[PDB]
């Protein structure tokens, strides 16, 4: 049974294309605050640097005919051809629209495509159409389907750009066959259970410590280490984790227990790994391998392994739950545990361990929608005004 | 049938030509100029081993060109739906829009022409208009023009005036003369203005309120189209047409930068010929409508007040046309319209007016002659 894409679910908008006779594929990306434009995201290299889904994530807010949507103008369902969607970034909360502007890459014919405010007028719209004669007008959408995208406000096909140096999307007449990959879907998501992409806090087996990095001194390189401390760093925005799965499709489905995933950094962007020397050592985002950067929970210390499973096209079932369930940090590929250093604001080192301790517990505790936002909004903004801040200096 | 049309070409915009399919694009201007270079280079404009022995691309580049852009104009929705806010109707008027830039409809109108020459021998030197570019070029760029973007602004209107509609009144008027009126481009140019120019200036002539600071500009619009009106070679649609612009323009127009159109007029007037129907007619209007001008001392601040010269040349054209009316021979029409106009005169002009005795030296010898009007 072919799952059918209906409204209220979050995907995400996939293009390929042929750099260099490379196939490469791309997600259709924005960034809310500071950038209305949209962008492209890769995906194809996941191996070696981590997409950022969080702003290609787009949930399917609305799916109305053409006649009823020029109605309502003038004035659960499944997706069919030929309707009209609005689409939602799942970040900023701003519709995807033709902005009506012209960025003017050598294509004098084309508009710019962005977010928006509002959802009233006809640039928020947009209809979905056959890619092949497989499908038909009216015909239910399944989530492998290639779609093409329509700009109701300009019927100018939601286009990719080979033809500039930089590759880039906007609204032109040539069309681009778009494929939709389902990240979650809410309805079959259990409240209390950890789900992929969630922004979350590492409690220790005390329930007042989290693991965190050092405090701002202006020192990103001393920022660069992982340490369990305790007060109100609890409920600052330091101890903040974004848990990113290894898939690109259902990645915000459930989290089982050996599942791999990254753990991110949200104010400073850069992920948790291990050094050959086992030490932990925040990277970049370049350079953040899955060898280094692959971590998962187990239920037990208890040495048996979960061994080779598949991974399943669904929400999946419910197995980690927030404040009820003890989890324990494994690294993949060298199988050691976390545990603190227990040598002596406690400032406790994290280390990895053949063994570790008995209380190497961790609890998980689910960050607010508030929190996420402000904290991925502290990181923009450092970042915009420390490039802003070395070009005062040059 | 537009809507389906506009939606086809916009799916394949090869249609639109190499210079508008989007990509590596010049643009409408830079295509017409190089197509005017083209025209002019003779390797390849011709084959180079009258159109059928030889098809002037240059000029199959423009035509091109112009059809589609007339076609587009045409596909333009009515104004009455976008008045009524017809979502579709907007929705293709933007994409039009998006299509065709503003500056390049400008541009295309302000190409200039080729000029015909006499020659030493006296024969007249003809370019080829199959050959080159042609007033219907510029005449499918104004339909676009006021069918997509509108002209509705007044700053607007005042520059396309100046840059591209004047020049062309000018060239018209210049080619009056009896020799250079049988020329087929001075036909194709007096066609275009008078099927084009002249009814959108006509439709926008409310746009003509405020122009006190533009008063060059209008008062030579104002003199090219009386010139073009006394010009021969029009047709009696051409001669209805011109005359409804000009009238429709003076009657919007303040009446204070219109003296030195009176001036022409009351020298033109006098002569009672068949010519000089339409301008006693303006001034008939323009005495009815701005009576308060001339009789009150102040009028409303707007208007002004009379500079006693201009009093003076109306009571000029009073009397000459009062006597060149006495001693001119009864024809019905011309009588009957000239009566209002001898009544509006009259009436305009104050009853106790003071007649300077200093009376007006050193008179316009150029715009008051015999023969050649310079």
């Amino acid at each position: 049974e072919i799952q059918f894409l209906r409204t209220d679910d979050e995907v995400v908008l996939q293009c390929t294309a042929t750099i260099h006779k490379e196939q490469q594929k791309l997600c259709l990306a924005a960034e809310g605050f500071g950038n209305r434009l949209c962008f492209l995201e890769s995906t194809s290299n996941s191996k070696n640097v981590p997409p950022d889904l969080s702003i290609c994530t787009f949930v399917l807010e609305q799916s109305l005919s053409v006649r009823a949507l020029q109605e309502m103008l003038a004035n659960h369902r499944t997706l069919l051809y030929g309707h009209a969607i609005l689409l939602r970034h799942s970040y900023s909360g701003m519709y995807l629209c033709c902005l009506s502007t012209s960025r003017s890459s050598t294509d004098k014919l084309a508009f710019d495509v962005g977010l928006q405010e509002d959802t009233t007028g006809e640039a928020c719209w947009w209809t979905i159409h056959p890619a092949s004669k497989q499908r038909s007008e009216g015909e239910k959408v399944r989530v492998g389907d290639d779609l093409i995208l329509v700009s109701v406000s300009s019927e100018r096909y939601l286009h990719l750009s080979y033809g500039n140096g930089s590759l880039h999307v906007d609204a032109a007449f040539q069309q681009t066959l778009w494929s939709v990959a389902p990240i979650s879907s809410g309805s079959e998501a259990a409240q209390g259970y950890l789900i992929g992409g969630d922004v979350l806090r590492l409690l220790h087996g005390h329930m007042d410590e989290c693991l965190t990095v050092p405090s701002g001194e202006h020192g990103e390189e001393q920022r660069r280490t992982v340490h369990y401390e305790g007060g109100a760093v609890s409920v600052h925005a330091r101890s903040l984790w974004r848990l990113e799965t290894l898939r690109v499709a259902w990645s915000g489905s459930h989290i089982r227990w050996g599942q791999p995933f990254r753990l991110r950094h949200v104010t400073t962007g850069k992920y948790l790994s291990l050094m050959e020397d086992k030490n932990l050592l925040l990277m970049d985002k370049e350079k953040a391998d899955v060898k280094s950067t692959a971590f998962t929970f187990r239920s037990s210390k208890e040495k048996l392994d979960v061994g080779v499973r598949k991974e399943v096209d669904g929400m999946g079932t419910s197995e980690i739950k927030y404040g009820d369930s003890v989890c324990y940090i494994q690294h993949v590929d060298t199988g050691l545990w976390l545990t603190y250093q227990s040598v002596d604001s406690i400032q406790r080192k994290a280390i990895m361990h053949h063994e570790g301790h008995m209380d190497d517990g961790i609890s998980l505790s689910r960050s607010q929608h508030e929190e996420s936002r402000t904290a991925r909004v502290i990181r923009s903004t450092v970042f915009l005004f420390n490039r802003f801040i070395r070009g005062l200096d040059a | 049938n537009a809507n389906v049309v506009v939606r086809l070409l916009i799916r394949r915009p090869e249609c639109f030509g190499p210079a508008l399919r989007g990509e590596g694009g010049n643009g409408l201007l830079a295509a017409m100029e190089e197509a005017i270079k083209i025209a002019e280079d003779p390797s390849r404009d011709g084959p180079s081993p009258e159109e059928d022995d030889t098809i002037h691309m240059g000029n199959a580049i423009m035509t091109f060109y112009s059809a589609l852009i007339d076609l587009l104009g045409r596909c333009a929705p009515e104004m009455h739906l976008i008045h009524a806010g017809k979502g579709e109707a907007i929705r293709i008027r933007s994409i039009l829009r998006s299509l065709i830039p503003l500056g390049d409809l400008v541009g295309v109108i302000s190409i200039a022409f080729q000029m015909p020459t006499i020659a030493k021998d006296g024969n007249v030197v003809e370019p080829d208009m199959s050959a080159g570019f042609c007033p219907d070029h510029k005449a499918a760029m104004v339909l676009f023009l006021d069918r997509v973007y509108g002209i509705e602004v007044q700053d607007f209107l005042l520059h396309l005036l100046e840059v591209g509609f004047l020049p062309d009144l000018r060239a018209a008027a210049s080619l009056d003369t009896a020799a250079l009126s049988a020329t087929d481009m001075a036909l194709a140019l007096n066609r275009y203005l008078c099927t084009a120019v002249l009814p959108l200036l006509t439709r926008c002539a409310p746009l003509f309120a405020g122009t006190e600071h533009h008063a060059s500009l209008i008062d030579s619009l104002l003199h090219t189209v009386y010139r073009l009106s006394k010009g021969c070679s029009l047709t009696k649609a051409q001669r209805d047409s011109i005359e409804v612009c000009l009238l429709s323009i003076c009657g919007q127009l303040r009446p204070s930068m219109m003296q030195h159109l009176l001036r022409r007029l009351v020298f033109d007037v006098p002569l009672l010929n068949e010519h000089a129907k339409m301008p006693l007619k303006l001034l008939t209007n323009h005495y009815e409508r701005c009576w308060k001008y001339y009789c009150l001392p102040g009028g409303w601040g707007n208007f002004g007040a009379a500079s006693e010269e201009e009093l003076h040349l109306s009571r000029k054209l009073f009397w000459g046309i009062f006597d060149a009316l006495s001693q001119k021979k009864y024809e019905q029409e011309l009588f009957k319209l000239a009566l209002p106009c001898l009544s509006a005169v009259a009436g305009a002009l104050p009853p106790d007016y003071m007649e300077s005795n200093y009376v007006s030296m050193m008179e316009k010898q150029s715009s008051m002659d015999s023969e050649g009007n310079f």
